[PDB]
RNA sequence: AUAUCA
């Protein structure tokens, strides 16, 4: 199992999205992360106080997880940080950063328009956090001067002074990960003709953002607590723990590291390099050359599929699996590990029809029944029966696979020396085989219907196919040309009730799709039904008696 | 000081206790958990008031487990000390460093240095005492202290205090 | 896309269809507050036929020797002739039936009679007939008041919305409108006696059953009507093979709110 | 209301919100040749009073957010001269219930 | 087998709330973390044995809860964090409506 | 009228194939596209750009570009959508989970 | 691992991989439940995916015996790529780069084995013999084309 | 370490089953260890869903001379229920 | 806020979902050796026990019916009509 | 699991300011003047002078002993022994804090009888002084209006020297003659 | 990654 914690169990009621304040990234962190080395204390078999577990997460079936201990199947893994040499853009915002610069003064950090402009006070009024930022921008982008005095809220003759600074605002454009401005200028009233062309440094953008008023940035999307605009530009880098980027130690000359561990090491190496350059005699242009390398590695780590930029590739020619790309597609973490996931107590095989099964039942192959299990609680009502299936064991049909004690530890009836002399106690759980009349979820994929997943009664049968009643064919959209179907087993009394009480086959007969029956008589039975019911059709006594007896609820009246 | 505070505690009752002596066991477990307790937020939770009217409310059954969880809303007498609070207490311990004073549930310690200069340590006494020109402070003596500051320490709150200023000291 | 757009839609305990924002999508599920499984195509008689054919079917005139209910129809037949007080009630009855006819002709402009509605009234009558071994010879033990008022009363018990206030009460009236036109058409005095030949107990039973069935017929708060609707359009789209863009590629145009559509056309009447 | 043949200069249009609490509306004569409200597909919209609105929201336990919205520029919202915040009660025929009442708040 | 997106939908259509929870939790992913009550993060150094709690940086050795979420979400959350985004998890509400 | 035309159109696509879908289903879709005040499409642009929860929107099509924006706008997901509780592995607030269940000690002590 | 209940010195335990459990063969107590497929897990590091479509492929295998632990990607052309930024970011890797270049003497051994028709196991021994003796003071100043020979 | 729960008895001391022995699920056809230090188990078991009799077993070296061994397993599949035609 | 019993306006009838959940919950509790409020007339399956308890309205549970605003109406299983 | 209050405030991400607790009448968030009882009603802070407190606890444990025997059906040095007996009956016994508290309270209470604590409570709660001062005035025996204003510094300009000195006189007069 | 299955 997973051991007990005195902590109160609660449910998640709200999720508060935001950006990481570098102060916080530093504060959470449990390790510095100084070296691009994985482990190998120079040709050794232990992690290096530098990258993965410098003080961090734990792996390799070993507890050591900084006092926390626990090890793998309990430790969530805790974060490290990396201190970046110079600020870099977070690839995802790069544009929100650009837009914020476009809205504010690149010298004083004040909104280019305010309460004095009518269109502004109107857009400022917008309740929607995103729509107001959207409107504020289309207005402020155009404004290329920080105004000192603006016409009063009555007369355009006597101009009232707002905030100071007269400075000209650059025309910002992106040059992939870089933001470069083009200042309008003045020179003999004309100029530009040929303006001031300079790239805006992370550090300068950071400083303006630091000076943006709480009231101002709050008028823009931003929140003073959870997401200040200064927190978009990366200064400190949260380093994810091994769980997020697993390693594998094959055979002493084979070892596999995750693409992130590679990408991190490049960030680090590029960092260590640029740190040495700034410390030493800064050659200006050899530094900004090393900065836009760091910028690339950090950027390409969160996103490798960047438009305009070259991909970071991994020796074999394949591009590095960035973080973005793990979340993204179907088969991503969202579409494929959360919104849908493979499951245990599942079973699949070829389906075949049966005129002798009842509408709501499902023929389950003995082998499938002998694998799938229901955890039943030992109770005065079942105690004797359960003890017998336990005695029967994992190989006999109505048998069991495991016994779950109060203590939490699982007894494997297949190997336990005490699998014979096993004496049950009320409250224990017997993980017993799936048995005739258990409710089970039966499903035929695609599943574009609620009727594509229905609850059936088990009927353990021989032969390797799932047998279904022919009239239930239509809702699933199944045939027996080589179709396979899925079976899911509920594990709780609650879950079972859900199946039997809401989604059982008989309930599903009249469907709301078209307010009519979604199952009817088909094929042989449809063909035979016409033939039987003609005026011409007469049956002799002998056959009438068999035909009558065949009806399972027949009154006994000829 | 010494407050009456309205408080609530979530209790998780196992199904086996879903008998008629349920409220009785809840009210009991409440008292076991809350009474005696010392928190930073509330101080010493000393005595739960109005036993006969402790609001149990309806307990929500926790889904995968059997157990029900209730938010037992109650009201109790608390003692939360503060810096600047002038308190009266009895000396308990006394050493070359100062003396501890018992103020209800908590101990407030007075440094040799947080007392006037005239009061000096006398080791040569049973029990060890502090001696002024006029006064004698020892294990049984009653003192009026000014709390200089508190430290929220686990299952207690301890504090440092002076008897140097005016209207403080022996009583 | 249909599923992802609708997922969070469901019927709340106020019969309101809302999303994860509590924003009202539909005020009442599918404008009638009924579960789709509990609905069946039924014929609204009143709707069609000649104005004369309607008259023969529905009109009772106790003040005319030819248009009264024959004493063969009910026991009170002889004593009922010329009852001015009773005739006031049959006038209300007929006047409502005429009101209903105009109204239904406004809703279904083509005059289409067959519509999916809850409670198969046709079947309840059929059952009353075998259940009570209805003798298509002997006269009924019903009063005109028994029929007329009985129906009037049953109607007040066909509950979809429960709140005690004009908004919610007017809302209830609204949801129940169409079903009642059907109910009034199938349970008008002349019809009940001449056609159905119901006894008082048979009628009393028919009424209770319409009520019970109707109530069972309402949607259950919790119904995830969002996903239901998505899948109820999704599944059929999966089975899809003037000349205008139709089928799968048109549904694609529709869902996308496609600006530059393939076959734009006006139908000028 | 100002019914104009072809256009109203942006000079003149700037005088529209110049005299409050009074309100000005501009209608292009060409739109009005046909009353859209008379169309098969156009149901009865009814403007609610401040008290009627207050009641709607009270009766359905609503915030103005939660109500379906008629756009300010909507042909019918124009015809009725609806203002932001104002609510309409739409009464449509139903193949389901015969009569269905929906509500729309102004944008 | 994969209890995929389209299967989630059918369960949502049926109204099988608890059957779905089971498929996604008990029958697969399900994991337990300790979160902080101040900054709704998975920061908590649960030394659940010595019964020590701590969320240093918050200096919170008191306001701590435990939650049952699918490990893939514990993962997703750690991933969003590594990417400088904070998915703060709170056990109470503050908005109403 | 936009709603009435939009339904008419949807209805035709189904009935052209000789299929029947009950009104309510098409009505709901038609209504959802409508409610906002215009023609909100069943696309990454339309519905997925509304005020619903961020994890919900992220489960369809725009995923990461939705979660970055969710971060810088400091969004708060109230977790009422089915998507959220599924991601979180909690009992969704749908049918069976649309209400709460309590034991009453009053009624409990009454039956014995 | 050793069963907490039994404890016999040769701890007889089985890995019931199919049920994903680690059992004590004597008492039957399950000693672990989380159990991972190492074959398929190793498929995520060394795959056949060179294109880049596999979502399972998420890491790469390295050789800690021969090149130590030098994790390093390479700036290269992708689908949407300007040939300008590739040059700059590569000209920027030039200033950050002696012994990290003497690894091209492995390219001297590899091109010598392939010219001598030598197997893949010989190159990797010649590369390990050269890495552990090219910086020795015992070899000092021997003919650098005769110490790899 | 980490031995397969399957049986190793059918292996001759060269680590192979002799051809002719009947096998079954989870049983060990080829015994292999990857010494690292004493040594982990790198053996090949027969697919758990199958069974049969070993047909032929051959031992060889390749282009560079790595010892490698191929094992053939023969079964006779008699038409059952879900069998397609 | 909790709606008073005299001001409750939700259905007097139990929803399919409610009934499925009550039966699920009781069966679960019965199965976890909770006290049974009915004569088991030889019954052993906790769902068939649950069905029996609900059949005689001897289930001590209450449905907290939440309204979109957050308020609620509490309804006893004893008081809910079971026409399902 | 620990105890919560009626103070619901949502500290979202924004950790601190936790501004110091002093008798500048700046007590905690928890010991604020505007409190809220379980019935939602805004109710003022309840501060007790050790005597008002002694009586409260005694009352509660006395009433508890009642229910404990009901549910079981089917001179100061003298007060110390009497109380130490009631604690053995109602309290958990492990709760040593209440034992010391009750002893301290018995030995330091200025007013013995409930009647006495009544008048104290009247006389004082008419000054408009904040519950903290009103308690410290009841629990600290002062003679000079300066003794009071020095020990309870918060009082400073809140009351006249003479008005406070008039109270201090009618407080001394109420002290139960131990 | 190709081939394939309904
Ligand atoms: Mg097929
Ligand atoms: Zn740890
Ligand atoms: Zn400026
Ligand atoms: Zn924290
Ligand atoms: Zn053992």
């Amino acid at each position: 199992g997973q051991q007990y914690s005195s902590a109160p169990l609660r449910t998640v009621k709200e999720v508060q999205f935001g950006l990481f304040s570098p102060e916080e990234v530093r504060a959470i962190s449990v390790a510095k992360i100084r070296f691009p080395e994985t482990m190998d204390e120079t040709q050794t078999r232990a992690k290096i106080g530098g990258l993965n577990d410098p003080r961090l997460g734990s792996i390799d079936r070993n507890l050591k997880c900084q006092t926390c201990q626990e090890g793998m199947n309990e430790c969530p893994g805790h974060f490290g940080h990396i201190d970046l040499a110079k600020p870099v853009f977070h690839v995802g915002f790069i544009a929100k950063i650009k837009k914020v610069c476009e809205c504010v003064c690149m010298h004083c950090g004040k909104l280019l328009l305010d309460e004095h402009n009518e269109l502004m006070r109107q857009a400022l009024a917008i309740k929607d956090s995103k729509k107001r930022f959207a409107a504020i921008w289309t207005l402020c982008k155009t404004k290329m001067v920080c105004e000192t005095d603006v016409p009063s809220e009555d007369d355009p003759t006597q101009l009232v002074s707002r905030g100071g600074c007269g400075n000209t605002q650059p025309t910002i454009r992106k040059d992939g990960l870089k933001l470069v401005g083009s200042w309008k200028k003045d020179r003999a009233t004309g100029d530009a003709d040929e303006p001031e062309l300079r790239v805006l440094s992370t550090e300068e953008i950071l400083n303006i953002f630091k000076h943006i008023s709480v009231k101002d940035f709050t008028s823009l999307g931003f929140n003073e607590v959870f997401s200040r605009p200064e927190w978009m530009i990366l200064t400190c880098l949260p380093v994810p723990p091994p769980p997020v980027r697993p390693s594998i130690s094959f055979n002493e000359s084979q070892r596999g590291e995750d693409d992130l561990t590679f990408k991190l090491a490049d960030i680090l190496k590029a960092n260590i390099s640029l740190e040495t350059l700034e410390h030493n005699g800064a050659p200006h242009h050899a530094i900004e050359e090393a900065e836009s390398l760091l910028q690339f590695h950090v950027a390409t780590y969160m996103d490798n599929d960047i438009a305009g930029q070259p991909q970071a590739l991994q020796k074999s020619g394949r591009p590095v699996k960035s973080i973005r790309a793990r979340l993204k597609g179907k088969e991503g973490r969202i579409r494929g590990n959360l919104m849908g996931k493979r499951v245990d107590f599942s079973a699949r095989t070829v389906i075949s029809g049966d005129p002798n099964l009842e509408l709501d039942q499902v023929g389950v192959p003995k082998s499938i029944a002998k694998t799938l299990t229901y955890p039943e609680v030992v109770t005065p009502y079942n105690i004797d029966r359960l003890t017998q299936l336990v005695r029967n064991g994992p190989n006999e049909h109505p048998g069991a696979k495991y016994v779950i004690r109060d203590s939490g530890d699982r007894i494997d009836l297949r190997y336990s020396k005490r699998a014979g002399d096993i004496q049950l106690q009320y409250g224990w759980k017997v993980e017993r085989h799936i048995m005739d009349n258990d409710p089970v979820l039966f499903n035929r994929q695609p599943s574009l219907h609620k009727m594509s997943m229905m609850a059936h009664r088990v009927k353990v049968i021989p032969y390797s196919t799932f047998r279904l009643n022919l009239s239930v064919t239509s809702p699933y959209n199944a045939d027996f040309d080589g179709d396979e179907m899925n079976l899911h087993v509920p594990q709780s009394e609650e879950t079972r009730a859900e199946l039997s009480q809401l989604c059982a086959v008989p309930l599903q007969i009249v469907s709301p799709q078209s307010n009519k029956p979604c199952m009817g008589i088909v094929q042989d039975t449809l063909c035979g039904i016409r033939k039987l019911t003609l005026r011409d059709t007469f049956i002799e006594l002998d056959q009438v008696l068999n035909m009558l007896y065949w009806v399972p609820d027949w009154d006994g009246v000829i | 000081m010494f407050f009456i505070k309205d408080l609530s505690l979530n209790i998780t009752l196992h199904p086996s206790f879903f008998g008629p002596r349920m409220k009785q066991y809840l009210k009991t477990k409440l008292l076991e958990e809350v009474e005696g307790s010392c928190t930073g937020k509330f101080g010493y939770i000393l005595c739960v008031l109005d036993y006969d009217n402790i609001d149990i409310q309806r307990g929500r059954i926790l889904p995968t487990d059997g157990s029900a969880e209730f938010n037992v809303k109650y009201r109790a007498v608390v003692f939360k000390p503060f810096k600047g609070e002038v308190v009266d207490g009895t000396v308990v311990s006394c050493s070359q460093h100062g003396f501890e004073v018992q103020v209800g549930p908590m101990k407030v310690f007075v440094t040799k240095h947080l007392m006037p200069q005239d009061l000096t340590f006398n080791a040569g006494s049973n029990p060890p005492s502090y001696q002024s020109s006029e006064d004698v402070i020892t294990i049984k003596s009653r003192i009026r202290v000014k709390i200089e500051g508190c430290i929220s320490q686990v299952s207690s709150i301890h504090a440092i205090g002076s008897i140097k200023e005016d209207y403080l000291g022996a009583i | 896309r249909l599923v992802k757009a609708l997922e969070d839609i469901m019927v709340h305990y106020d019969n309101t269809t809302r999303n994860s924002l509590g924003n009202v999508i539909q005020f009442i599920y599918g404008e009638d507050g009924m579960d789709a499984a509990h609905i069946e195509k039924q014929s609204l008689d009143t709707i069609g036929g000649s104005d004369a054919a309607f008259e023969k079917r529905y009109r009772v005139d106790l003040l005319n020797t030819d248009h009264t209910l024959d004493p063969s129809l009910l026991e009170s037949g002889s004593e009922i002739l010329g009852d001015l007080k009773l005739q006031v009630l049959l006038d209300e009855e007929y006047k409502q039936l005429v009101k209903d006819r105009k109204f239904l002709r406004e809703v279904f402009v083509d005059g289409e009679a067959n519509w999916p509605l809850p409670v198969n009234i046709r079947r309840i009558i059929q059952n009353a007939q075998q259940t009570f071994h209805i003798d298509h010879t002997k006269p009924s033990d019903l009063t005109i008041k028994d029929i007329v008022l009985g129906v009037k009363d049953l109607q007040e018990n066909l509950l979809v919305l429960r709140g005690k206030n004009e908004i919610i009460q007017n809302a209830q009236r609204d949801a129940v409108t169409l079903f009642c036109c059907l109910l009034r058409s199938r349970l008008a005095t002349r019809r009940v006696l001449q056609e159905y030949r119901l006894t008082k107990q048979a009628f009393d039973w028919v009424l209770s059953n319409i009520e019970a069935q109707f109530l069972r017929s309402v949607v259950h708060p919790g119904e995830m009507v969002g996903v239901l609707a998505a899948q109820s359009i999704g599944e059929p789209a999966t089975q899809m093979t003037k000349k205008v863009t139709s089928g799968v590629p048109r549904l694609k145009e529709i869902l996308n709110v496609a600006k530059n559509m393939k076959t734009p056309s006006l139908t000028v009447y | 209301i100002f019914v104009y043949q072809n256009n109203i200069t942006p000079s003149a249009m700037k005088l529209v919100p110049s005299i409050p609490p009074a309100t000005i509306e501009t209608f292009n004569e060409a739109a009005l040749v046909v009353n859209i409200t008379h169309h098969e597909l156009v149901p009865k919209h009814i403007r609610l009073s401040s008290d009627e609105k207050r009641e709607l929201l009270k009766r359905y336990r609503l915030k103005e957010s939660q109500l379906p919205r008629i756009q300010r520029a909507d042909p019918v919202a124009l015809y009725l001269g609806l203002k932001r915040g104002e609510v309409v009660k739409i009464i449509r025929k139903s193949e389901t219930s015969g009569r269905y009442a929906s509500y729309r708040i102004c944008m | 087998l994969r209890f995929g997106e389209m299967e989630r939908d059918c369960m949502i259509a049926h109204g099988a709330a608890s059957f779905l929870k089971e498929r996604l939790m008990e029958a697969s992913d399900a994991f337990r973390v300790h979160i902080c009550g101040i900054c709704g993060l998975m920061t908590v150094i649960a030394k659940l044995n010595h019964n020590q709690f701590e969320c240093k940086g918050c200096d919170n050795k008191i306001d701590i809860y435990q939650i049952h979420i699918p490990y893939a979400a514990k993962l997703l959350f750690q991933e969003l964090m590594a990417m400088n985004i904070t998915p703060r998890l709170y056990t109470d509400r503050s908005r109403d409506f | 009228a936009g709603r009435a035309a939009l339904y008419k159109e949807v209805y035709n696509v189904i009935a052209s194939d000789g299929s029947y879908v009950n009104y309510r289903h098409m009505a709901l879709l038609v209504d959802v596209m409508t409610t906002q005040g215009g023609l909100t499409s069943v696309t990454r642009h339309g519905f997925n750009r509304s005020n619903t929860g961020a994890l919900m929107r992220c489960s369809f099509e725009e995923t990461v570009e939705i979660l970055f924006e969710a971060g810088a706008s400091a969004e708060l997901d109230d977790c009422r959508g089915v998507s959220e509780n599924v991601i979180l592995g909690q009992m969704a607030p749908i049918g069976t989970g649309a209400f709460d269940v309590m034991i009453d000690e009053e009624s409990l002590v009454k039956y014995m | 691992l050793t069963c907490p209940e039994c404890k016999v010195y040769p701890p007889k335990i089985v890995e019931r991989f199919s049920e994903g459990d680690v059992v004590c063969a004597l008492c039957g107590l399950v000693l672990s439940d989380k159990l991972v497929d190492t074959r398929s897990e190793w498929r995520t590091f060394s795959n056949d995916d060179h294109n880049g479509d596999d979502p399972s492929r998420v890491g790469e295998a390295s050789n800690p015996l021969l090149d130590g632990n030098n994790l390093s990607t390479r700036i290269g052309k992708g689908e949407t790529t300007d040939m300008r930024f590739t040059k700059e970011l590569n000209k920027a890797q030039g200033k950050n780069v002696k012994d990290n270049e003497v690894q091209a003497a492995f390219a001297k051994i590899t091109m010598l084995c392939d010219a001598a028709e030598l197997p893949k196991i010989v190159k990797d021994c010649a590369k390990e013999a050269y890495k552990l003796c090219h910086d020795e003071k015992t070899l000092k100043g021997k003919s650098m084309e005769s110490i790899m020979a | 370490l980490r031995m397969k729960h399957g049986t190793y008895d059918k292996l001759d001391d060269d680590g192979l089953i002799a051809p002719g022995v009947r096998v079954s699920g989870e049983d060990v056809i080829i015994g292999k260890t990857t010494p690292i230090s004493s040594k982990r188990d790198a053996s090949t078991p027969l697919r758990s869903t199958e069974n049969g009799i070993v047909d032929q077993v051959l031992v060889t070296t390749n282009q560079d001379g790595l010892k490698f061994v191929k094992v053939r397993v023969r079964t006779t599949k008699i038409p059952q229920i879900g069998d397609k035609f | 806020k909790a709606i008073p019993k005299d001001q409750r306006a939700t259905t007097p009838y139990m929803t399919k979902y409610e009934r499925a959940r009550i039966l699920g919950t009781r069966a679960l509790q019965i199965s976890m050796n909770a006290p049974v409020f009915v004569d088991l007339e030889g019954e052993t399956d906790p769902l068939r026990i649950a069905m029996k308890e609900l059949a005689e309205k001897k289930i001590p549970l209450v449905i907290r019916r939440y309204l979109p605003d957050g308020s609620f109406e509490d309804w006893s299983v004893e008081e809910l009509i079971v026409d399902l | 699991v620990s105890t919560s209050t009626f103070q619901t405030r949502r500290r979202r991400l924004k950790k601190v300011e936790e501004e110091e607790n002093a008798a500048t009448l700046q007590l905690g968030q928890e010991f604020q003047l505007k409190q809220i009882n379980h019935q939602g009603e805004e109710e003022e802070l309840i501060a007790l002078n050790l005597s008002e407190a002694r009586l409260v606890i005694k009352e509660a444990l006395v009433e508890r002993r009642r229910a404990f025997k009901r549910s079981q059906k089917k001179t100061r040095e003298k007060e110390l022994e009497s109380i130490d007996v009631l604690l053995e009956q109602t309290t958990g016994g492990n709760n040593k804090d209440l034992k010391n508290t009750m002893q301290y309270l018995t030995n330091f209470s200025r007013f013995r009888d409930q009647e006495t604590v009544g008048a104290v409570i009247q006389l004082l709660k008419s000054t408009g002084l904040h519950p903290f001062e009103v308690a410290q005035l009841g629990s600290l025996a002062c003679d000079t209006a300066d003794e009071a204003k020095t020990l309870i510094p918060s009082l400073n300009n809140k009351i006249s020297d003479d008005e406070l000195e008039r109270i201090l006189k009618e407080l001394s007069n109420l002290e139960t003659l131990y």
